[PDB]
């Protein structure tokens, strides 16, 4: 599984820090053990369509 | 008490959740 380029979400999701919203808070969380399970779960089901 | 601490670089946004360990 591969991350994108942090630098992407550095310029963009969080240009000024005076502010916060819903998508500012996510970016700093990293996935447990089973959460990352679950993303293994989504993508048998986007290889197996219906 | 019973707090857990890893390796984060987040420092506004991986500590919003510590408070959850203490709650």
């Amino acid at each position: 599984y591969i991350a994108p380029n942090p630098r992407i979400s550095s310029i963009t999701l969080t240009q000024r820090i005076t502010t916060t919203g819903p998508f500012a808070i996510l970016t700093g969380s990293t996935p447990t053990a089973q959460q990352l399970n679950d993303v293994r779960k989504i993508y048998l089901a986007l290889m197996f369509p219906g | 008490e019973g707090d857990v601490l890893s390796s984060d670089s987040g420092p506004l946004l991986s500590v919003f959740a510590l408070q959850e360990i203490m709650q």
